[PDB]
């Protein structure tokens, strides 16, 4: 959260396990994995996204067979700010591995060429 | 240093053993087959036997052996032109699979599912197609494996066959057929050769068109695709060639007998077309 | 002694009981019973929910009739059990599941009739579809008719509107509605409804799948075939029928992955 | 770390003092570390059908009468 | 040391975790957790269903507004989570559920606002109805709000319709809705979020009831009750409004006598 | 004469052990990525 | 001067009395004075991310506050 410290706030951040309607509203991310963010002295707030899946391994490119689900992130409360406060404010998201996670068949990446 | 080397493969079978005349309550012979099983008889449950000291034994109808073999699953075709040409240098894609040819298909498919390592052997040939004098030099080609999500080459020079980190063979022509192995690749615990389902749930909340798919599909059989070029510039004489790949699935395991194939194949999934039902020839009841 | 019997049977289980008088022992697919996911063939690492006695209990789908002119019936599972109470909404509020199930198949007739059905249970039952223009094209509607099932033909029909193509399966009952002969079928796990010898079929079925747990939604592990190897007869009458009742009781039936509940297009 | 096993003889030369009955043992090293990349050793195992030919609860007894 | 602290708290059920950093330590109401039926206790005897992580985490109801006017919320439990995924399946199927809870009250605001909210846990929450010609009238709809809860009034207002009655409750915030004094309510579990010093509620519920299992359909077992005990004020607004938001998780649920599902009438 | 052959790159990952519900002061959940970790 | 070392066997052949169980092993002889001439043996180590996840100065315990 980069706010000033003055503002407050709920969040709650779903990760939803694939095969359903993606979560549009709070009512249906409620309902998959979930934290509850209560925002404070400790800055930040992690979610875990527990390897849930039909296969072994998913493809590095989008499949649906081996689809992973849907991330989002919906207001609990609201934030709440006192007055001489700004009003609208910033977060910060992260991603990083688990120590599970692991990766295999070496490939060459299409982030990178050269024409001609 | 060396190591040196409960039923194998190789045993022999059963021993047939002496039985005579038999008058009793125990009876061998009728059974019941709506219980699902099969009778487990011998022949000295109904006639009488002789002695006999068995010496045949199962050791190449393993599962193994019964695939220890490479069979053609497809045949790529490319060129080196003139540089003169309107035509492009043609490579090839494949897109691998053992569904593009029968023979090893129909194998595979009298089981559910299978685990195995894949050994690929590639036989190249060459012949030179205008009725010209003209000459070639020896080819080197470059077999590129471009897994899902690699660039796929778009011409036959472009930067993808760089390969630093696909795996490619350059193959010389005349020398020995290329070979590589692969491990099982699988993204799930055995290979499935049949998938009674679909990639995509369709959602009522959604368009039929978002949600559909084929019936049958799945990435559980999505193993990339193979490249192939001809390294060597443009020759002014055209040369075409062919390269085969064998498949031999060799340390195999595999589940769930299935009834083989008995109608022509007709595509990638077991459906079958109009005129090639009738695997059954004439034959009356009371002829031998 | 006591006088019990291959033929007298009683299977409990969950708030439900089936009885038999006239069974011909019953099967254990590839003699293997259900299970539970062992931990060291997990994969999903969330706890799963089990839901034991309100899921693994029988299940009676609506019941088919038998004429001289049926061709056969399928089923696939677990879609047959997809709208069957807590069954169903466990599989559906969650993205994964793992199940067995006891099929127990029940036609009961008399002394005086005749007829022969052979009940197989085959794994990843895929069928053929009804185009000759296209292939793999039957729709997941179609694919998946719930605990009506659909039944076999005697004729291959292909589907020649292709403007809007009709995409369902035509699986004719000699080719076991895949390209293989029926008289293969006997290396499914199986039994025969035959009528002088017996009034059921029950088969206990393991979960089979090339993964330890997958999408139920997406995907059917077991198809149910039954064809009629010997043609319903009966006295001297033309048009006998008889019912034919399906009760399935899932087994050992985990899931995973659970969120907001998955609202299929179903028609 | 050679391994060395035996081969099973089907037509035996005219010889004990070196072919046909001395059990003739053929060596195999595996020259790479990815075990996909070996040979087959065809030393394979055989196993009884029953989960296929009778898969039913009660075990069969074949001089009994399947059903009782 | 570490600093661990009784402001700051994580709390983890299924797949669901929350998190607060302005907590005011939780209360176990009346010292005890939450659990499932002894065997000595037992009643029903077929095996009960027990959801476990299906049903045993959190559920977010719809968030309400605070503001100078309001007098009060209530909801009902089971009630108010008839309608949240697994847990309001298996109570719909069974004639017969226990269960706990987690609640969870949120509401934040900033260091210059001010009020405070009085959340209380009330086993058996009788209220009284709106009628002063017929007693115990309440219709079983206007009981049972569901997640939406309903409200206090600071005014009695008698319906006097008695051709069509509205057959309501009129809960009096100042007498808890019930006909006794407000002040008292601190005799119940309750928390306090005074908002210059927490910004959450935690209450753990046990099971309460005089029988160890009953109808969950017919009866609610606890009854939550949120009042203003100092009104929100803020800088010098004249109508400041912060939300308040109710999440709650059941714990050691168990169900009993699996039938067909109950399709109430709730409008 | 003959050789014969500490986490190494193919041992096996971490298992996951089983967890269950929890209500405390621990707060794994909560952080600051200021700190750089 | 043989290395002999394991291989981590993934799809195993039916066999165990000569392939997929009693631990295969590979054989390594290097042909050349210079080691840069040698195959690489990928027989490699992991270590603890920590360098790069974790490099602050005091421990971090991850149930407590990060910053206390
Ligand atoms: C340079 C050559 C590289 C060769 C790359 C081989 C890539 C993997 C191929 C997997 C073959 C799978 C056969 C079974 C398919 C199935 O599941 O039906
Ligand atoms: C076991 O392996 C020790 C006995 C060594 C016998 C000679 C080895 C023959 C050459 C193998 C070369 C290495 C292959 C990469
Ligand atoms: C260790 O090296 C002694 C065992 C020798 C085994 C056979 C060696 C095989 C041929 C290696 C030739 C020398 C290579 C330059």
């Amino acid at each position: 959260f980069c706010g000033s410290m003055m503002a407050t706030g709920k969040l709650l951040v779903s990760y939803a396990p694939p095969g359903a309607d993606p979560p549009k509203k709070r009512k249906e991310a409620m309902l998959g994995t979930h934290v509850i963010w209560d925002i404070g002295l400790q800055s930040s707030c992690t979610m875990v996204v527990p390897w849930i899946s039909n296969t072994t391994y998913r493809q590095t490119i989008d499949d649906s067979f081996t689809e992973g689900g849907y991330i989002s992130v919906f207001y609990q409360t609201r934030i709440v700010v006192p007055l001489s406060t700004p009003r609208e404010m910033d977060i910060l998201g992260f991603v990083s591995a688990c120590n599970d996670f692991s990766v295999r068949l070496l490939r060459d990446t299409t982030h990178i060429e050269q024409k001609a | 240093g060396s190591s040196s080397t409960a039923a194998t493969s190789r045993d022999a079978l059963p021993n047939t053993e002496a039985s005579g005349p038999t008058h009793s309550k125990e009876i061998p012979a009728l059974t019941a087959v709506e219980t699902g099983a099969t009778n487990p008889l011998v022949p000295s449950d109904t006639v009488q036997t002789r002695h006999v000291v068995q010496h045949r034994s199962r050791s190449e109808s393993s599962i193994e052996s019964f695939f220890a073999r490479g069979a053609c699953v497809t045949i790529m075709t490319v060129d080196n032109p003139a540089s003169t040409t309107n035509k492009d240098k043609l490579f090839a894609v494949w897109k691998i699979t053992y569904k593009d040819t029968v023979q090893l298909r129909r194998k595979l498919e009298f089981f559910t599912y299978s685990r195995f390592d894949m050994e690929l052997t590639f036989v190249v040939t060459a012949n030179f197609t205008e009725t010209n004098n003209g000459h070639a030099l020896n080819q080197v080609y470059q077999i590129m494996y471009v897994p899902p999500g690699a660039p796929v080459p778009e011409k036959w020079d472009d930067y993808t066959w760089q390969t630093s980190s696909n795996p490619s063979i350059f193959y010389t022509y005349g020398t020995a057929p290329a070979r590589i192995s692969v491990p099982y690749v699988g993204i799930s615990n055995a290979y499935s050769h049949f998938y009674d389902g679909f990639s995509k749930v369709p959602l009522k909340d959604q368009s039929a068109a978002l949600g559909d798919s084929l019936y049958g599909a799945a990435s559980l059989n999505d193993f990339g695709i193979l490249a192939v070029r001809v390294v060597n510039d443009h020759n002014p004489t055209k040369v075409t060639s062919k390269i085969r790949v064998y498949l031999k699935p060799k340390h195999i395991r595999v589940w769930c007998p299935r009834p083989p194939r008995a109608v022509a194949y007709y595509g990638p999934g077991v459906d079958y077309k109009d005129g090639t039902l009738t695997p059954l020839s004439t034959k009356d009841l009371t002829t031998y | 002694a006591c006088g019990y019997s291959d033929r007298v049977l009683q299977l409990t289980l969950g708030n439900s009981t089936i009885t038999t008088q006239e069974a011909a022992n019953s099967v254990v697919a590839y003699g293997r019973w259900p299970e539970y996911l062992r931990d060291s063939e997990a994969n999903p690492v969330d706890q799963p929910t089990e839901p034991d006695v309100a899921a693994c209990r029988f299940y009676t789908l609506d019941t088919v009739s038998w004429t001289k002119e049926s061709r056969g019936w399928w089923w696939k599972l677990p879609d047959a059990l997809r709208d069957m109470g807590l069954f169903g909404q466990n599989m559906y509020y969650h993205y994964l599941g793992r199940s067995g199930y006891t099929v127990h198949v029940q036609c009961n007739a008399s002394k005086f009739h005749q007829g022969a059905l052979g009940v197989f249970a085959v794994p990843e039952m895929c069928l053929a579809g009804d185009s000759n223009t296209t292939t793999m094209h039957t729709s997941y509607q179609n694919a998946n008719p719930g605990e009506k099932g659909g039944t076999f033909t005697g004729t291959f029909t292909p589907d020649n509107n292709q403007t809007s193509p009709a995409r369902r399966f035509c699986p004719v009952d000699y080719l076991l509605g895949n390209g293989t002969l029926l008289g293969n079928a006997f290396v499914f796990p199986h039994q025969i409804i035959n009528l002088r010898t017996n009034n059921c079929a029950t088969l206990v079925l393991p979960y089979v799948n090339s993964l330890s747990i997958d999408s139920m939604v997406k995907h059917n592990n077991w198809g149910i075939a039954i064809l009629p190897l010997a043609p319903l007869n009966f006295a001297s009458e033309s048009s006998p029928e008889i019912p034919i009742t399906l009760t399935i009781a899932p087994m050992c039936c985990e899931f995973n992955g659970l969120r907001n509940i998955t609202l299929p297009r179903l028609q | 770390g050679a391994q060395v096993s035996s081969q099973k003889v089907g037509a035996h030369e005219n010889s004990n003092r070196a072919y046909g009955g001395s059990t003739i043992n053929y060596t195999t090293i595996n020259y790479y570390r990815d075990s996909a990349s070996n040979a087959a050793s065809k030393q394979d195992f055989s196993q009884d059908p029953s989960k296929f030919t009778e898969p039913i609860k009660d075990v069969l007894i074949k001089t009994a009468p399947m059903l009782n």
